[PDB]
């Protein structure tokens, strides 16, 4: 999508996967602020936007908290306290063809400057003097948009560039995007740490012969005690005996 | 037209494991022997919980809808069940004045002779969705017994819900903040229940933590008379305090 | 491909008016602005008129201004002129242009380059 | 701006109280060494405050 | 006062080698990095390669890499780029310019702007 009309998409109840991406070798810019990519997976969020717009190169610079310009202030602005990422990489391969592709606009006037992810689609004809125009172009009335010169012999700097905003939100909702937070592989018959679901404790992990329901994940004893539970990837309820220990 | 809720209304109130013990849990569950509103599309409040009970002999029902509004304003949840697939939605829908069935979407998943039992509620953001299926021969009212509902569905919506309605008889009952003792068998399965605020027997028996009480006088709980009025006593005075004075001051 | 065929052009008694029609099949949504030119034999082509796709603002050369309109049809994805009050210098074969490249000031369109343009139409006025 | 005060952006671990690490070496971010070599998840550690 | 003086720059045959050395002389704890830059009569300044004064980790443009290398002597606070395999497109005046500004990502500096420039020095490959 152009800049002037960036487009919004929502993420949300999924595994939000952000190794594919930090790792990844096509990225030119992968910057974050107060956040690192690799602690994503061990967080969860309402919801992640992805704003996803193109821009030249050039104009990369302006997607950042405390930057001016016409992306910064017409087309896109992030706000001084953003704490998400901005990921972008050249595009000239896709994003230009011979002649100039022009069909990658962006906002040249404006009233005021943009507000932290506001979206202005307008095609008003913009009032550059006091004369109302109503509509019609002239003297001191022009439209709002201008073209892009995406050629394939274009600078770096004026080529195309695809950029990706994620930005994370908590709202007074439950988090569905997690990340995968591999697992390990399974010791029985010794004193370990295991680590759950959503539980943790030191014990030893036995073949058992009890029954869980479907539905049962992790047992308990007459006194609110933790004796058993259900492997997450393997259907195999595994009882829990304390590590041995007593006095000396 | 009213009906009598036995013992039915009893969830696994979690997904925990425990054999042959009576366990005591405060939650929302159907109170015993409560009236339960019965229909042969009106629209009803969800005030803190719903146990929806359906008998079926030709599947008329297919569904239901949560919401505040229902009138595409808000988010709502739609969840339907179509002659081969179950469809789940939470998109801000716009429905018709009677809907029915012949012969911004935040989330979307797709999978008389018959009891259906379910029981919905919201908390945390997090919609509870338990049900159970049994066999029956019974066409007036519900069947006297007893039968758990495990889980089935844990939606994270984050929506307000405070109306829904059915979507094709059956009947309703809405939860309360209870104290049940659930006994579990040797299997983990629920085999019977008490409600420890039905009559002073099973307050006796939730005390004791039994199903069986031996016989002598047990202290279970504490009567105290509540308050009937509120008074309110002030001076009778009529002079508003001088505090424009000092925040509208001039000078400081 | 992108297509711009014209049509209405024929003979014309000057005084009269004629409603010159381009169609345009192919891409759609990346016109940025149609174009109206003509050429006269053994002349340079010359810029006639132009309309932006969207709004549809119209710039005019001095030379038909009050005479000849531009306007469009976003639904046919058609320009029209019509050309009034026709002279003997209007005789000549009129091109219709598209270009996708959308400028912020209206007059750039009658001088930066079109990237596609139709077969033409005669246009005579005799007398 | 005077660039002359610094603070350092990466480090494999936080600093125990009143720890002192004046070290520059290259910050290894990802899985290949960097050899004392800057580049893609190779990233020189400190940065001065505008 | 921050002196940057250039000096090396001469007429060259395509296919040679010339190293280019630059000067520092004033603050020399302060500098964070050295870049080279090239302008052409008619063209715009263009960043040719940067160096890390501490480390010496160095980044390149995408036309030289491969044909020529920077490097810094600190002691003699002095920074070097050899041109090897000169073109007839390197032929303009180079300059050397110098930034306090310390910056984690090395190629911050390929953007980011300089605060000290000098003179440049001309060179010219004619074949
Ligand atoms: C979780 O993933 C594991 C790994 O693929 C599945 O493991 C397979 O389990 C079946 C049934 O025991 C075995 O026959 C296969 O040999 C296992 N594969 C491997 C590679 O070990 C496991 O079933 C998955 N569990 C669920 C519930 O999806
Ligand atoms: C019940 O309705 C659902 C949709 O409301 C139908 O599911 C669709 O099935 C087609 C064919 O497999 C898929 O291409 C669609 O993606 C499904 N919809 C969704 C939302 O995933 C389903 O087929 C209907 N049931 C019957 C028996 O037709
Ligand atoms: C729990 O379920 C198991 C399996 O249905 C029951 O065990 C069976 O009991 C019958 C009756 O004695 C035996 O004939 C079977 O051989 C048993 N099978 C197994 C696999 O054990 C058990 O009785 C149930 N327990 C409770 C308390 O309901
Ligand atoms: C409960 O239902 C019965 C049967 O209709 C009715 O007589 C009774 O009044 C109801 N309860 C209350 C509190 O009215
Ligand atoms: C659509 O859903 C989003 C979810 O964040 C919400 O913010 C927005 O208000 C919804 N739109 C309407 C019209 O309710
Ligand atoms: C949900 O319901 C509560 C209680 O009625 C109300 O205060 C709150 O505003 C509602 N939530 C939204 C998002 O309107
Ligand atoms: C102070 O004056 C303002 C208007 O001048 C009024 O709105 C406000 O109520 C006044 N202060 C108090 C305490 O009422």
């Amino acid at each position: 999508a152009s800049v002037y009309a960036w487009n919004r998409k929502r993420i949300s109840n999924c595994v939000a996967d952000y190794s594919v991406l930090y790792n990844s070798a096509s990225f030119s810019t992968f910057k974050c602020y107060g956040v690192s990519p690799t602690k994503l997976n061990d967080l969860c969020f309402t919801n992640v936007y992805a704003d996803s717009f193109v821009i030249r190169g050039d104009e990369v610079r302006q997607i950042a908290p405390g930057q001016t310009g016409k992306i910064a202030d017409y087309n896109y602005k992030l706000p001084d306290d953003f704490t998400g990422c901005v990921i972008a990489w050249n595009s000239n391969n896709l994003d230009s063809k011979v002649g100039g592709n022009y069909n990658y606009l962006y906002r040249l006037f404006r009233k005021s400057n943009l507000k932290p992810f506001e979206r202005d689609i307008s095609t008003e004809i913009y009032q550059a003097g006091s004369t109302p125009c109503n509509g019609v172009e002239g003297f001191n009335c022009y439209f709002p948009l201008q073209s892009y010169g995406f050629q394939p012999t274009n600078g770096v700097g004026y080529q195309p560039y695809r950029v990706v905003v994620l930005s994370f939100e908590l709202l007074h909702a439950p988090a569905t995007v997690c990340g995968p937070k591999k697992s390990t592989n399974l010791v029985k018959n010794k004193c370990v740490n295991f680590n759950f679901n959503g539980l943790t404790g030191t014990g030893v992990l036995t073949e058992s012969n009890k029954k869980f329901l479907p539905f049962q994940q992790f047992g308990r004893d007459i006194a609110d005690t933790t004796d058993a539970v259900r492997d997450p990837q393997t259907l195999e309820i595994l009882d829990i005996t304390p590590c041995s220990f007593g006095g000396v | 037209a009213y009906t009598n809720s036995f013992t039915r209304g009893v969830y696994y109130p979690d997904k925990v494991f425990r054999s042959s013990v009576l366990h005591s849990t405060q939650d929302l569950f159907l109170p015993f022997f409560s009236n339960v509103t019965w229909f042969h599309n009106p629209v009803l409040p969800f005030n803190d919980g719903v146990y929806f009970a359906s008998t079926e002999k030709s599947n008329i029902i297919r569904g239901w809808i949560f919401g505040t509004t229902l009138d595409s304003k808000t988010q709502s949840l739609l969840i339907v069940n179509n002659a081969t697939n179950v469809v789940i939605k939470v998109c801000e829908f716009q429905f018709c004045n009677d809907p029915f069935l012949g012969v911004n979407c935040t989330f979307e998943y797709v999978s008389f002779k018959n009891l259906r039992e379910f029981v919905f509620k919201n908390i945390d953001g997090y919609f509870k969705i338990y049900s159970k299926h049994t066999p029956i021969n019974l066409v007036r009212d519900l069947p006297q017994g007893f039968s758990a509902l495990e889980p089935l569905v844990d939606l994270p919506i984050g929506i307000n819900i405070t109306r829904f309605q059915t979507l094709l008889a059956y009947y309703v009952g809405y939860l309360q903040p209870r104290t049940f003792l659930l006994k579990y068998n040797e299997n983990g399965t629920i085999t019977d229940a008490v409600d420890c605020a039905l009559d002073p027997l099973s307050e006796t028996k939730c005390t004791l933590k039994s199903f069986t009480v031996e016989k002598g006088i047990y202290q279970t709980s504490n009567f105290r008379v509540q308050p009937t009025e509120s008074i309110v006593r002030f001076p009778n005075i009529t002079n508003l305090c001088p505090f424009g004075e000092v925040f509208n001051a001039t000078r400081f | 491909q992108v297509q711009l065929v014209e049509s209405g052009g024929g003979l014309m008694q000057a005084g009269g008016s004629l409603r010159l029609s381009c169609a345009v099949s192919g891409r759609t949504f990346s016109t940025a602005a149609m174009g109206w030119f003509r050429q006269a034999p053994g002349k340079e082509r010359e810029f006639v008129a132009a309309i932006r796709w969207s709004g549809g603002s119209a710039y005019y050369a001095d030379s038909v201004k009050g005479r000849f309109t531009i306007s469009r049809d976003k639904a046919k994805n058609t320009v029209y002129l019509q050309m009034n009050s026709l002279k003997y210098e209007d005789t000549a074969v009129y091109y219709c242009a598209r270009t996708e490249n959308v400028r912020s000031l209206l007059s750039d369109y009658a001088t930066w380059p079109y990237d596609y343009w139709g077969q033409g139409t005669q246009v005579t006025v005799s007398s």
